[PDB]
């Protein structure tokens, strides 16, 4: 996809901190290698469970926006490979369009 | 949307023609000017209120808030 | 019973303090059903 490309062109943005090694202590490498946008779905308040469908036509009678969330998971990188931390982050309801593959009709 | 009762132009009540209309073209091979002269319909301002009628209220009727789906 | 769920269409009610959905599935919007009323027009 797309957004993997981007993500994978991205790069990793290092920092360093000040922890006497050469250059600055520890070194940090963040990256992102995967987005993924799902369907949208409603938690039906704290029932969760298994998730109910959200469709156009419940948002546009609710007046509100149809999206779905949108995780990426980062590359918390330390060191070069000398411990690695992966995590999926949500970064919040990514507004999806219709009839698309990433939308329920 | 649904059929209009009279011809626009002239006053000819064809609001009870679309069944008898659709009938004669379903059920005979009837052309639509013989269905039109079959039904009655002479001049061409009451020919064309049945001949062009679109009949979007099947297709309005379709979305019923009051019956489960 | 003057409410309709919009998307299983199963008629309700509600109350004072009541949670705005339906008792037989999760949608939380309510159509207001139209009742008896006499509404007098012109066929003009
Ligand atoms: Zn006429
Ligand atoms: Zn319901």
């Amino acid at each position: 996809g797309l957004l993997n490309l981007g993500v994978k062109d991205i790069g990793e943005k290092v920092i360093f901190d000040g922890k006497p090694s050469g250059y600055l202590g520890n070194k940090l490498s963040v990256s992102v290698e995967q987005v993924s946008i799902a369907k949208p779905m409603s938690n039906d308040g704290v029932s969760s469970a298994v998730e109910r469908k959200v469709y156009p036509s419940e948002s546009r009678q609710r007046l509100t926006s149809y999206r779905g969330k949108l995780l990426l998971k980062l590359k918390w990188s330390v060191n070069n490979g000398e411990e690695n931390l992966f995590e999926v982050r949500d970064c919040g309801g990514l507004p999806v369009m219709l009839q698309s593959n990433r939308c329920h009709l | 949307m649904i059929v209009p009762v009279r011809c626009f132009s002239c006053g000819k009540v064809v609001g009870d023609k679309w069944e008898s209309y659709l009938n004669l073209l379903q059920e005979d091979e009837l052309d639509e000017g013989t269905a039109l002269s079959r039904l009655g319909l002479k001049r061409y301002c009451c020919r064309r209120m049945i001949l062009t009628h679109v009949d979007l209220i099947e297709k309005f009727l379709r979305y019923n808030p009051l019956e489960k789906r | 019973l003057k409410y309709i769920c919009a998307e299983c269409s199963s008629k309700l009610s509600l109350s004072r303090t009541d949670a705005v959905r339906c008792k037989d599935c999760g949608h939380r919007i309510l159509l207001k059903a139209r009742t008896k009323r006499l509404v007098q027009f012109e066929a003009r």
